């Protein structure tokens, strides 16, 4: 039933302003006895929280950022929303939106509802868009057993790409690695699919990558012809 | 005919419970009362007394007058702190203190859970409950005490029915105190059901009296 | 206003029960808090709240072996028939003036059966060669514990540039995982008969290994 999700850019030049915006299906942000809540968790660390607002009562910040937080309520689109000036490298964190739960029989505040979270990059540096190639299944994969092919998704910033198959239909078989970051300062990643090992020749494998950052998103059919085009 | 004789006390500071006015406190019945008029041992707490001078009339001359533990202190209250509501405004002989009729409920720890309670009048006679309402100064005072920045109070019976919500706001000092508590009262009917729910900012009643009022007037006379 | 305390990491056997300890600052032992689970790289998830007195009041679809328990200042969540699936941070958290946290307790949970990974390489494209790059990919997956330790063969002797290697991460399946990136330029791809790529994974090593130029 109640799902939180935030949106927004994934990244933000310095001293720019940091906006993101939580969606609220399964519940109002009108209704309840709720707060409608950020948090952040910069990389590798602990959770911060950053400040709530409901619509009527009170809202409430984290002294050290209320200077620069601006909370807002859209109680028509269901909707509430982050503003956070003046940010620097140290306000790099994935932001999560929640419902803290002001439950007024025992007098408890607890967040029982988060969301999925977003990443937000701190970077005077600029988006790169991936290249996108496919990597064919070999003859020593095809033989008794099972088979694997994939995609190599090269050289983008920053961090994520999201992978998927057949535009959502695959899942089973379907393995995303983690990225890896080059001296470049620039990721690559792979995602791979293991295989009935049909020879896979009319059995078709389209990779779907999608970076938001630079607006890419890229349709590589992973032709399974190893290397044997024309 | 035998008139309640108030000393340094006016009508607010005996019905409260200001610590001064312990000595002299049941008599059982009067005609009329003597009291010291602009006494600064009524409300030590400072505050606004609500229909102060209807209830002076109500208490002015009554046939019989008996007090009781409508909320016993030890008891009613499990989910909050029915001690440390206390301070210097109202001091009793060395420490700080408050009034004998009302507890300041505060937080337990952390968190404070809607109370309510209620009372059925099974006396017989007419029950006049007194409460109060505490303001405090800023929004940290009032996580201090009560943690639930948004809080509400509600005092109902059939008669009467009211929802207070706390006015957060730094006010002149007076007995070293920024915040404010004001004092309301009611009459329950025989048979009528007095409830309190609140989530914060509530003074509890602890001691009710059960009255028998007069006909017409009684008198009030100052010193 | 309060603080909170948890050590930053745990571990236990399958099957056990765990306790993972919640310290509440000097002057705040009558306090309640909440407990929460960050399984890897996803948003946290509610798991109960807790009076000062021991009493844990789950969330929605929380199973019953999670509960939890108070002794003074600490504050517990137990965690009965531990299962692989458990392996995550617990973050504490409570009120005062503000909303506040725990650091976290890493739990890893042991007792997985040791498990030998599962290369799988990769060789240039025919579209990156075009692009005037090239990049062989040697993705290993499925291995328990963690330590793995990979080298290029260029033919049959070391590579010493164009290597990177991602750090091991757990797994949708709780088995660790991890990228080999060797990026060359066309004509050095060419210049050997085949690279390999040698993951060696608890003194037991697993070889792959990529050649070029038959296909047109
Ligand atoms: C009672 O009265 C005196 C002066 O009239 C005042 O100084 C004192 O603080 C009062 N005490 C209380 C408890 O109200
Ligand atoms: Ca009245």
């Amino acid at each position: 039933q109640v799902q939180l999700q935030e949106s927004g850019p994934g990244l933000v030049k310095p001293s720019e302003t940091l906006s993101l915006t939580c969606t609220v299906s399964g519940g109002s942000v009108n209704t309840g006895s709720y707060y409608w809540s950020w948090i952040r968790q910069p990389p590798g660390k602990g959770l911060e929280w950053i400040a709530y607002s409901s619509v009527s009562g009170t809202s409430n910040y984290n002294p050290s950022l209320k200077s620069r937080v601006t909370l807002t309520v859209d109680t028509s689109k269901n909707q509430f929303s982050l503003s956070v000036r003046s940010v620097t490298a140290a306000d790099t964190a994935v932001y999560f939106c929640a419902r803290l739960n002001y439950d007024i029989l025992t007098g408890y505040y607890f967040f029982d509802f988060w969301g999925q979270g977003t990443l937000v990059i701190v970077s005077s540096a600029s988006t790169k868009g991936p290249s996108v190639f496919p990597l064919a299944p070999s003859s020593k994969s095809a033989s008794g057993g099972t088979a694997a092919l994939g995609c190599l998704v090269k050289d983008y910033f920053p961090e994520p790409v999201t992978v998927s198959w057949n535009s959502g239909a695959l899942t089973s078989g379907v393995h995303t690695f983690p990225a890896v970051l080059q001296s470049s300062g620039l990721y690559s990643l792979s995602s791979v699919v293991t295989v009935p090992s049909s020879s896979s020749g009319t059995q078709t494998y389209i990779c779907n990558v999608n970076h938001k950052p630079s607006n890419t998103k890229v349709d590589k059919r992973v032709e399974p012809k190893s290397c044997d085009k024309t | 005919v035998a008139p309640l004789h108030l000393g340094k006390c006016n009508i607010a500071g005996w019905i409260l419970g200001n610590p001064e006015c312990e000595s002299l406190s049941t008599a059982s019945s009067w005609s009329y009362i003597v009291e010291t008029p602009s006494s600064d041992n009524g409300t030590c707490y400072p505050g606004d007394f609500i229909d102060y001078e209807e209830l002076r009339e109500q208490l002015s001359s009554v046939s019989s007058f008996e007090r009781f533990e409508i909320f016993p202190k030890t008891s009613s209250w499990p989910n909050h702190d029915s001690n440390k509501g206390v301070t210097a405004a109202c001091p009793h002989a060395g420490a700080k203190s408050f009034y004998k009729n009302l507890i300041w409920l505060v937080k337990k720890g952390n968190s404070y859970p809607k109370l309510s309670k209620s009372y059925i009048n099974d006396k017989g006679k007419e029950v006049l409950v007194l409460w109060g309402i505490h303001h405090p100064s800023t929004s940290a005072d009032q996580q201090s005490l009560y943690q639930n920045a948004d809080a509400y109070v509600f005092v109902g019976s059939s008669r009467y029915s009211k929802k207070f919500k706390p006015e957060i706001a730094i006010r002149p000092k007076v007995r070293d105190q920024e915040g404010r508590m004001n004092y309301y009262w009611t009459l329950v009917e025989p048979g009528d059901k007095i409830t309190f729910e609140a989530t914060g900012n509530l003074v509890v009643p602890r001691y009710a009296f059960a009255m028998e009022r007069n006909a017409g007037s009684g008198i009030i006379i100052s010193d | 206003q309060v603080e909170l305390t948890q050590s930053p990491s745990a571990s236990a056997s399958l099957g056990t029960s765990v306790k993972l300890t919640c310290t509440l600052s000097s002057g705040h032992s009558t306090y309640a808090i909440a407990w929460h689970q960050q399984r890897p790289g996803k948003g946290p998830r509610y798991l109960m709240n807790l009076s000062s007195g021991g009493r844990h009041t789950r969330g929605d679809g929380i199973p019953d072996r999670f509960s939890g328990s108070s002794s003074g200042a600490d504050r517990y969540l137990i965690i009965s028939s531990l299962q692989s699936e458990d392996e995550a941070d617990y973050y504490c958290q409570t009120w005062d003036a503000g909303m506040v946290f725990g650091g976290g307790t890493k739990l890893t949970v042991l007792g997985q059966s040791k498990a030998a990974p599962s290369v799988t390489l990769f060789p240039p494209s025919s579209e990156e060669l075009q692009a005037n790059k090239a990049t062989l990919v040697c993705l290993i997956s499925d291995f328990y514990p963690g330590a793995v330790t990979v080298a290029w063969k260029a033919d049959s002797s070391p590579v010493k540039a164009g290597v990177e290697t991602t750090t091991p991460s757990k797994q949708s399946n709780n088995k660790y995982a991890a990228s080999s990136y060797l990026s060359l330029t066309p004509e050095q791809w060419k210049s050997h008969r085949s690279y390999s790529c040698q993951v060696t994974h608890e003194g037991s090593t697993v070889e792959k290994t990529v050649a070029p130029t038959e296909c047109s």
